[PDB]
């Protein structure tokens, strides 16, 4: 019935890792009032005038995982026709009285390109420094929800009406209607939203939190988009665009160490591998009754 | 009674019976509540339009039944609690409703 | 509500409210669930003669005694034109004795 | 299927902004040789999927198998049990009958 | 848990890779396969690489099947030692000679 | 759709909810046609009842249209509205309809056409009595 | 049919602008499905014109009405009289040969 | 062969920033009529090259002549030595048969 209650709902289908509305406040086409002649059309009737829009309608916004799949000849590729079918399948059953959804947006991304000059301490190594700065940022910008099973919900101390709250019946008698993953922390979903301007002080403060760290000389943040920076960047704030969700650009950024004025040299590539590798791992499958439902004695 | 109730809403805000009833349960200082259906309150004008498509509103009357006030007859409901009111109701209901 | 003389006996009619209620409590938790849900437009196999509708017409129709909860035909009267206007007859033409 | 070459034309002019119904109307009048079956003439490193069409000497060609396969550099339509073609089966049956 | 959500497309990539240089280990597999409750389907032949490319596609492939190896083996060293103490405090019924 | 707007409304604001709800006859609106004939459905102190229960039951944002019609005006209806339902389907099952925009003129063209059908009006004196905000006027001739 | 798919990816790079006579050049290359009449594999919901060529099972077939048809669900090529197909006579006529 | 129109249709909106990919995946996955040599119906004032496959009455055919050649207005496939079919051959042999 209400936003988080889709939100998720769409979280639950295989392949996508999370997801927003937004309502339609411009309608094409545009609809104009005629007052001389009583009428709606298409046309401007002054040249000064007002669209009309109607009210109820949706737009959905998703953001995929990315799967890269092997093909049969040797490659890889991705392929996510699949996915929209069955989202547009989902939601056309869900919908209530009077209100339709106008259309379904793929969101892309945006790298987050850091240049940076870092004061170290005596006892300290740059190069396992900048491992832990890479995934802590990485952490920081794009968070990922758990799945719970109900009984570790309950023994967090909520009620069953609160976890209950928005779900549609998984079975009707012995029939399993959909599959599920388990269930998601209302007070985590609504933590989850896409920022519009980021602050460089949330990154200064996390980067002053890892050990061999002595004091930030230099910080500053750019944007890329398709490879390509977009512009010259800001030392305290940047906007991102519309349509698109902030990453780590490990490719892009570059931060410097020095050690009592002396600079110290860091095997990059290396760095790059023990990132890729040092990456946290997460759960989610399909769940039977027991994890779902709660029996009569 | 209040499981009774929610046995039947959800704990969700769709109809006039499900307006009535999440009041009533949450705030034990109102008596008697009314809900309006399709209609709309101009506070410039103090005048309620009876046909405006995606609007609801309520009417409310304090208890006043162990207290005393200034007007008896006529009593009011404080500021600070209509808006408290609205704010509840916003999040278990749907988006397009104006409340 | 009995629009019209009842000739049941009361004994049916308490039988016929016994039988209505254990129905409406077997079926009452998918009327509430879904008493907001739209129909599927997208079910290209299910347009017609079928009950992919509205929970809202299905509990209002229980609630005023309806049994059939379908899209369906309800207009069985149509107008033909008849071209055929040739006709046989027998007499005796006295006193029209005709056949 | 709903616009020709003199319509589509007319989108993209010395003073024309872009938008995305254009290139809606672009991409659905155009041939989609993925989604409506049909490849051309056969070429070796290529994957392909059940129903794909083919053309190789003198005949198309329809896949058979319903995994995708790959284009062997020695597979070629006709040596291999994945294609199939209706102008050599009915050519080999008026060949016997001619010789008959 | 882990193993089911992220270790089927390396298996199928070693798979492919053992069978392009003429010998498959079906056992280890099936064997696999049958206890985590996988599905690895026939494979193709990767003849193609990396005994037949640029020597960094032939480093980037291995290093991209290590990598997701590794960071799920290592999920699991992390995350073992914070059940050590609640093994033993569950039971009264272990073995004497043990405890 | 009709909007029955004046020229003096020029001067008013877009917003106001009574304007508003005349140039926007797309927004929380909803319609209900039922046949008259049935013996049930000719008391009309039965039919206000019926009215009243499906306001009830209702969202509470949403109005709704009610139309008692006669048996030509409902073979009309239900002819255009079982076609445009079956073309709309056919556009979200994969894109197969024909004629969907003059399927849908041809409905628009009928909603605006329903009426209520009451008994012609008789004055009483000392069968079937006029009752006043029941019944219909006749014609001259 | 004036440029290969090298010769077009040639005027789409990353710090050009664009231009009309790249789309114009862009349209002639590539296949029309409704002015060189040809449509892929048979769907139903389309509407045809008279000439259009369509592969259904194992076989191509041109329209022959003159009208323009909707493409009818149960109606399909081989069991409406608007279509045609001559890889269908002739094989009739080899099997009546065969027979005989 | 690698994308179909509704993953195509997801790159091109309003509030989406284009680039070169784009376009190549655009360019890849239609049907290019010069390099998988297919031209649909045949036209006179053209210019084909050897391989070529056109469509003339209820018939395939493919180019010879190993060097460009100007469809001419009077030279139509089939009566030119340029040419070739199979369901002509077959079509005479069995019209032969037939006939003896």
């Amino acid at each position: 019935v209400t936003e988080l209650d889709v939100r998720k709902r769409l979280i639950d289908i295989p392949g996508v890792r999370n997801a927003w509305l937004q309502k339609v406040t411009s309608y094409e086409p545009n609809i104009y009032v005629n007052f001389s002649d009583k009428r709606l059309q298409y046309n401007p009737p002054t040249a000064e005038s007002k669209t009309l829009n109607p009210r109820g309608l949706y737009t959905v916004r998703l953001d995929l995982d990315q799967d890269y799949r092997k093909n049969a000849c040797g490659q890889i590729d991705r392929s996510w026709g699949d996915t929209l079918d069955e989202v547009k399948q989902v939601l056309c059953d869900s919908r209530n009285l009077c209100e339709d959804f106008a259309d379904i947006v793929i969101l892309g991304e945006e790298e987050i390109g850091i240049c940076a000059d870092i004061q170290l301490e005596t006892n300290a190594d740059a190069e396992d420094v900048l491992v832990n700065i890479y995934v802590r940022i990485q952490q920081f910008l794009s968070p990922r929800l758990k799945f719970y099973t109900l009984q570790e919900l309950l023994d967090k101390g909520k009620s069953p009406a609160e976890i209950f709250a928005g779900r549609p019946s998984v079975f009707d008698g012995e029939n399993r209607l959909y599959k599920s993953h388990g269930f998601i922390d209302t007070d985590e979903l609504e933590a989850l939203t896409l920022p519009t301007i980021l602050h460089t002080s949330d990154l200064y403060q996390e980067i002053l939190q890892v050990p061999g760290v002595s004091a930030i000389k230099k910080l500053s943040i750019a944007n890329y988009i398709n490879g390509l920076r977009q512009t010259q960047g800001h030392p305290w704030y940047l906007q991102l665009t519309d349509q698109y969700r902030p990453v780590l650009g490990v490719k892009t950024s570059k931060i410097n160490f020095f050690k009592s004025e002396l600079p110290i040299g860091v095997d990059e590539e290396e760095v790059e591998r023990r990132y890729y590798e040092q990456q946290a791992a997460y759960i989610k499958t399909i769940r039977d009754r027991d994890e779902l439902d709660i029996p009569v004695p | 009674i209040r499981i009774s109730e929610r046995l039947r809403h959800k704990g969700r805000a769709v109809a006039i019976f499900d307006y009535e009833r999440l009041v009533l349960e949450k705030f034990p200082q109102i008596y008697k509540v009314r809900c309006i259906n399709h209609g709309q309150f101009d506070d410039a004008q103090e005048q309620l339009y009876e046909l405006a498509p995606g609007s609801v509103t309520l009417a409310v009357i304090p208890d006043l039944s162990q207290r005393s006030t200034t007007n008896d007859l006529e009593p009011k409901v404080n500021i600070n609690l209509l808006q408290e009111i609205e704010k509840y109701l916003a999040s278990v209901s749907s988006p397009w409703a104006m409340i | 509500y009995q629009m019209f003389a009842t000739r049941n006996n009361k004994a049916t009619q308490e039988t016929e409210i016994i039988h209505d209620k254990a129905q409406f409590l077997q079926d009452y938790p998918t009327l509430s669930r879904d008493r907001f849900r739209a129909y599927n437009y997208y079910d290209c196999h299910a347009v017609w003669d079928t009950d992919n509708v509205a929970g809202f017409k299905k509990r209002v129709l229980r609630l005023l005694g309806i049994d059939d909860v379908r899209r369906r035909h309800l207009s069985h009267y149509r107008v033909d034109k008849d071209s055929r206007n040739l006709f046989l007859s027998i007499d005796f033409s006295s006193d029209d004795l005709t056949l | 299927n709903l616009r020709k070459r003199n319509e589509l034309k007319s989108l993209f002019k010395n003073k024309s902004r872009l938008s995305e119904t254009y290139f809606v109307e672009l991409i659905d009048s155009t041939l989609n040789k993925r989604d409506d079956r049909f490849h051309g003439i056969w070429k070796p490193g290529q994957t392909y999927q059940k129903g794909d069409v083919v053309y190789y000497n003198h005949s198309l060609w329809e896949m058979q198998s319903e995994n995708e396969i790959c284009a062997k550099e020695e597979q070629t339509p006709g040596i291999s049990t994945d294609w199939k073609s209706l102008l050599k089966e009915l050519e080999q049956k008026v060949d016997k009958l001619q010789h008959e | 848990g882990l193993v089911k959500t992220n270790l089927t497309e390396p298996l199928m990539r070693m798979q492919s890779f053992e069978l392009g240089c003429g010998n498959v280990d079906e056992e280890f597999y099936r064997g696999f396969s049958g206890v985590f409750g996988l599905t690895i389907d026939a494979p193709l032949r990767s003849d193609r690489t990396p005994l037949m490319g640029t020597v960094k596609d032939a480093r980037t492939e291995l290093d991209t099947v290590f990598q997701v190896l590794l960071q799920t083996y290592r999920q699991i060293i992390q995350q073992a030692p914070n059940y050590l103490k609640a093994s033993l405090s569950d039971r009264q019924d272990h073995q004497p000679f043990l405890s | 759709l009709p909007i029955l707007v004046t020229p003096e409304d020029v001067n008013t604001e877009p917003d106001d909810p009574y304007l508003l709800a005349r140039t926007d006859p797309y927004s929380f609106w909803v319609t209900i046609v039922l046949p008259y004939w049935p013996q049930r459905f000719r008391d009309i102190p039965f039919r206000r009842f019926v009215e009243r229960t499906l306001r009830l039951e209702a969202p509470a944002h949403i109005a709704l249209k009610i139309a008692w019609v006669n048996v030509r005006q409902m073979r009309d209806f239900e002819l255009a509205y079982r076609h445009w339902l079956e073309q709309l389907a056919l556009e979200s099952c994969e894109n197969a309809a024909c004629d969907l925009t003059g399927t849908l003129n041809r409905l628009l063209k009928i909603l605006p056409q329903l009426r209520n059908v009451y008994p012609k009006a008789t004055l009483h004196d000392c069968n079937n009595p006029a009752i006043l905000n029941q019944t219909a006027l006749g014609t001259a001739n």
